[PDB]
């Protein structure tokens, strides 16, 4: 149906009302999510559907209709904005500089802000505009809050 | 079944609320995509 550039809600009518279990991007007729949004399962976008291309649960990244077309990265020392999109709230761009995962097998990239679960597929930009990663996937601090890597795929 | 719906364009914003700490967390993650303190 819709295939235009932009940012998504990613939402359900299996529980009460309507509820949001993510975000998502559109890029280049491809939609990307997070894997714990949808775990690999069809979309719908007004009457057309939208079938999975891609997927990975230890990257935990999904891609749809193609294959993932993202592959901006932060450049280490930069400000970044997520473009969170809230539970039942509008999309608002938050300004951050982020963190770092250090890992056995690299640095990634973290952003310390704290949202909903529902908030995850939320696209994170450079000050080009370019999506550097998605908002979803990190590990809850000693403060209980949440600080999220920036995830980002493989553009083949 | 899931469904999706426009929320807006993918623009930075000049001027946008400057919040949020930069710090450097010791991470592991496993086979489920699972990040986890490690100390
Ligand atoms: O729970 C969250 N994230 C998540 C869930 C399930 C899985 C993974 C990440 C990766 N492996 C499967 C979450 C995402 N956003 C914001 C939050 N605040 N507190 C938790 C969160």
């Amino acid at each position: 149906g819709e295939t235009t550039d932009g940012v998504y809600r990613v939402m359900t009518r299996r529980l009460l009302g309507s509820t949001q279990v993510g975000v998502g991007v559109m890029q280049e007729g491809v939609f990307h999510t997070m894997w714990h949004v949808t775990k690999g399962a069809a979309l719908r976008s007004g009457e057309g559907r939208l079938d999975p291309y891609w997927g990975d649960v230890k990257q935990d990244l999904v891609s749809y209709c193609g294959p993932w077309k993202l592959d901006a990265a932060w450049d280490g020392l930069s400000e970044v904005q997520l473009l969170a999109v809230p539970p039942g709230e509008r999309a608002k761009n938050i300004q951050t500089l982020p963190g770092i995962f250090k890992t056995k097998d690299g640095d990634i990239g973290a952003v310390a802000l704290d949202y909903p679960a529902g908030t995850s597929g939320s696209p994170i930009l450079d000050k080009c505009g370019r999506v550097i990663g998605l908002y979803g996937n990190g590990v809850v601090i000693k403060n209980g809050s949440y600080v999220s890597a920036i995830t980002q795929g493989k553009r083949e | 079944d899931m469904y999706i719906e426009r929320a807006g364009d993918i623009t930075w914003e000049k001027d946008a609320e400057v919040t949020g700490n930069s710090p450097r967390l010791d991470v592991a993650l496993d086979e489920s995509g699972d990040f986890s303190l490690v100390e």
